């Protein structure tokens, strides 16, 4: 009869009705991401519309219970989360048009193929066809072709769609009392009503920029070392003061420099820590990759993967029969259904990616006991970080010895630490400027600070300045090179991966301390440490019923994002790079370009 | 005496009843073989309270009552004495002094279909908890607010019966489970339900 008791009863009906409607939407969305047909786009929009319409009518009803008369905190949190009036504040035509744009860009990304100028019937998809080139080719022209033809044939198709995509997303955000769609994304870190832990949406930009300044020294020395090692592989193409060519980094966009290890190994005569050759030699498959990652989470006390996980997940490319979205993603479909979608290859990069995506599923299964409105991450950074604090230990040579990917008589010396730390820096440190620059471009595009004609002008002006990467071919406004990346054409936020990197070392510092590890942080292996898994599980089970600032302090002792654990992890490599760069230039010129 | 108890029609019926309308069948004047009731599988549970299941094949009772219904996997733990929840409070309630057995097994291959099987229902709201072995099949609008409902499903006025969504790809906790509750009673009358012995 009281307002609080009416709210508990109202939430009870919401939880039991949203459980099935959200699951039907997840099922229809899965049938499209694995099987891209026009029929599956229809059913995906149908189950999605019935979920958005259910949220709107329930959000409207939720606003009739005033929070000022709710003494219960968890009830106040659920109502507060439900009263946010969603992406259904657009008209019916604009909502169906916006979803059509999103559906069109997603199909173009995962099904768009480029054909070499020689053969008009032999074409290559981005996966596995251009990803194999950008990762294993050492020819300057072969990499220049795949990098440019992907951004000229497929990237130009996304340009008119993305322009309209920005307009409709801003209308949806401005109808939500947000200043732009970029401010809407920054709302995931927002915390209100908690004394001593409140975090504003604008505070994120300050903390991201302030923390980035403390990362530049480590990146600039890693940049100079890679540039020097790249000159020995591409002699007549790279300047010792110029930026790096975008098509010579490990992947299509330069997101990770992981594939540049074989060209930048400090001590190549030492046993190679890249286990890719060992995995193929021992005849590993995608089943073995995930079973080993499954075994790692169990060693720390976390549960096995569900029986439905092994039956419903898609762990390999289904072939040419059905077109699929091969980008590694994890799925919390609801009703205890957990799946992973990944076109896994037999490489170490996919071995650590399996630990990343399984970290999502492990996090999803943890807070499954929470109420429906609180089954989410503390913030987007926490979610993508869980799998990475496991990759820190799974990549160490100690753990690789136990699973049998390194020789049993492997040793830990002067030059295996630098080999390992260099590889870890290519993956972890390399993506920090790439992530910050990419999200700052979208933040300014959504805010209106970048007009449509300079989109590609300001895009590469920031690539040269912030990331130290230069374009091999000059691009005009017909190109949409941000949209050539998965997270941009599939409507995901990217700053989650910047906070992920800084969070994962704050967590690792606390888990290694619970495991009573003695020594440097990079030699810590939390394998078979239930004390470490328990300290992590106690935070995963809370969902987002507690603010991310308070949830972070309860584990690491800091209310905010911090860089000290990140630099402490790479300090042995940082002093080694400063000595290896005495005969090199630390920095880059924002004017040099490999073209005229 | 000589006839056989029809436990097959209880455990192996084609379709079970919703938990809010649970079915009860009285077993009398027959010989029962409790070693053959159901298919024991990896997920089946056999929980007895106050009676040894390894011995009731040598036991006699006045009457036996078999209550059968379908419940979510997460809620099978609620068919015990001294339990709470939406099922134990509103749909089916065993007394704190319970002397019987609760047999349950996974039925995801029978009660779940590709579109979702919404034929099993459960009561979500009730103005009071159920007394032990009480059944409530009333469809009456639940009054959550202070204003009356008068049979109108508007606001703070909810329909009391919700539907189970049984999909074959559901998690184990959201999969259908068939449950049979056996009650063994002893009265001043002669026993009529014995085992082979
Ligand atoms: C605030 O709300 C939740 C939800 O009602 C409360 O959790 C309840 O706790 C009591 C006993 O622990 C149970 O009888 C309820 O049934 C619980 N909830 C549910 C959904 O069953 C919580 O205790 C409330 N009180 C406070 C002070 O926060
Ligand atoms: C993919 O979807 C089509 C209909 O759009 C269907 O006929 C086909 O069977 C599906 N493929 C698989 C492997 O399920
Ligand atoms: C998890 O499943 C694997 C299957 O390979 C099994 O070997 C292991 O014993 C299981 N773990 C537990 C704790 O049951
Ligand atoms: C290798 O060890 C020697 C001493 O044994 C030391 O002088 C040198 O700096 C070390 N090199 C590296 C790269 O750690
Ligand atoms: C961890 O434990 C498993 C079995 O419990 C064992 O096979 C493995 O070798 C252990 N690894 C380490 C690094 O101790
Ligand atoms: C019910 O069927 C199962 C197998 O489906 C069988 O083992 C069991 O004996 C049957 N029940 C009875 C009472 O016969
Ligand atoms: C009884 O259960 C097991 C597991 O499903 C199976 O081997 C057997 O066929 C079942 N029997 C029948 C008749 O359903
Ligand atoms: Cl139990
Ligand atoms: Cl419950
Ligand atoms: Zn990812």
């Amino acid at each position: 009869s009281t307002i609080e008791e009416q709210a508990k009863t109202f939430l009870d009906k919401f939880n039991h009705e949203a459980e099935d409607l959200f699951y039907q939407s997840s099922l229809a969305s899965w049938n499209y991401n694995t099987n891209i047909t026009e029929e599956n786009v229809q059913n995906m929009n149908n189950a999605g519309d019935k979920w958005s319409a259910f949220l709107k009518e329930q959000s409207t009803l939720a606003q009739m219970y005033p929070l000022q008369e709710i003494q219960n905190l968890t009830v106040k949190l659920q109502l507060q989360a439900l009263q946010q009036n969603g992406s259904s504040v657009l008209s019916e035509d604009k909502s169906k048009r916006l979803n059509t744009i999103l559906n069109t860009m997603s199909t173009i990304y995962s099904t768009g193929k480029v054909c070499n100028p020689d053969n008009p019937q032999e074409c290559l998809l981005l996966e596995p066809g251009l990803n194999e080139i950008m990762a294993n080719s050492l020819d300057y022209n072969e990499r220049l072709w795949a990098w440019e033809s992907w951004r000229s044939e497929v990237g130009k198709q996304l340009r008119p769609l993305y322009e309209e995509y920005v307009v409709l997303k801003n209308e949806m955000a401005r109808a939500n009392h947000y200043e732009d769609y970029g401010d809407y994304w920054r709302g995931d870190y927002e915390v209100n009503g908690v004394d001593g832990y409140d975090y504003s949406r604008g505070q994120l930009i300050e903390d991201v920029e302030h923390t980035f300044e403390e990362i530049k020294p480590l990146y600039e020395h890693l940049h100079a070392y890679v540039r020097a090692k790249l000159m020995n592989a591409y002699p007549s193409y790279i300047s010792p003061i110029g930026c790096l060519p975008a098509h010579l980094l490990g992947d299509m966009w330069g997101r990770f420099w992981t594939n540049l290890y074989s060209l930048t190994v400090p001590f190549g005569q030492k046993p190679n820590i890249d286990v890719t050759d060992a995995m193929v030699d021992q005849a590993w498959d995608a089943q073995r990759i995930f079973k080993e990652a499954e075994k790692f989470f169990v060693s720390v006390g976390l549960p096995n993967m569900t029986q439905g996980f092994w039956e419903n997940s898609m762990l390999t490319d289904p072939g040419n029969v059905q077109k699929a979205v091969c980008h590694p993603t994890a799925w919390d479909l609801g009703k205890g259904d957990f799946r992973i979608l990944m076109c896994t290859k037999v490489t170490m990069d996919d071995f650590l990616t399996a630990h990343h995506e399984m970290g999502h599923i492990q996090y999803d299964m943890a807070y499954a006991a929470q109420p429906f409105l609180l089954r989410n991450g503390a913030n987007e950074g926490f979610h993508e970080a869980v799998g990475e604090i496991m990759s820190l230990s799974a990549a160490t040579p100690k753990h690789l010895k136990s699973i049998g990917l390194l020789s049993p008589d492997f040793q830990e010396d002067n030059e295996t630490e630098i080999n390992f730390l260099l590889k870890q820096a290519l993956t972890i440190v390399g993506t920090l400027p790439f992530t910050y620059m990419l999200e700052k471009w979208r933040w300014m595009v959504f805010k209106g600070e970048i007009p449509k004609d300079q989109w590609m002008k300001k895009w590469w002006e920031m690539k040269r300045e912030i990331v130290g990467v230069v374009e091999p071919v000059p691009h005009d406004e017909t190109y949409c090179d941000p949209a050539s990346l998965f997270h941009v054409s599939n409507d995901y936020s990217f700053i989650r991966y910047y906070t992920r990197t800084l969070y994962q070392f704050q967590f690792q510092e606390a888990l290694c301390q619970a495991a009573k590890h003695e020594g440097p942080l990079h030699k810590c292996d939390i394998s078979n440490s239930t004390e470490a898994g328990q300290k992590l599980f106690n935070m995963l089970r809370l969902g987002k019923s507690e603010p991310w600032t308070l949830a972070l302090e309860n584990v690491v002792g800091a209310k905010n994002m911090n860089v000290r654990p990140l630099l402490n992890y790479f300090e042995p490599l940082f002093t080694w790079l400063k000595d290896q760069n005495k005969n090199s230039f630390v920095g880059w010129s924002t004017d040099w370009s490999p073209y005229a | 005496i000589t006839n056989l108890c029809p436990f097959g029609e209880v455990f192996n019926a084609t379709t079970f009843a919703s938990v809010y309308a649970w079915n009860r069948k009285r077993i009398s004047n027959c010989v029962a073989d409790y070693s053959v009731l159901y298919n024991s599988t990896s997920f089946s549970t056999f929980k007895c309270y106050g009676v040894s299941p390894t011995k009731l094949n040598d036991l006699c009772f006045t009457n036996v009552y078999a209550d059968s219904f379908v419940v979510r996997g997460d809620e099978v733990r609620q068919i015990a004495p001294g339990q709470t929840g939406k099922i134990a409070d509103y749909n089916y309630k065993l007394p704190d002094d319970f002397t019987g057995c609760v047999i349950a097994w996974n039925s995801n291959n029978l009660d779940s279909k590709v579109g979702g099987n919404y034929n099993y229902l459960y009561r979500l709201f009730r103005k009071s908890n159920l007394k032990p072995f009480e059944r409530d099949i009333s469809t009456e609008i639940y009054q959550a607010g202070s204003t009356p409902c008068n049979g109108v499903e508007g606001f703070n006025c909810y329909f009391p019966l919700k539907s189970y969504g049984f999909h074959p790809t559901n998690g184990v906790g959201y999969q259908p489970y068939r449950v049979v509750v056996l009650s063994f009673e002893l009265l001043n009358a002669p026993a009529t339900v014995c085992g082979p012995k």
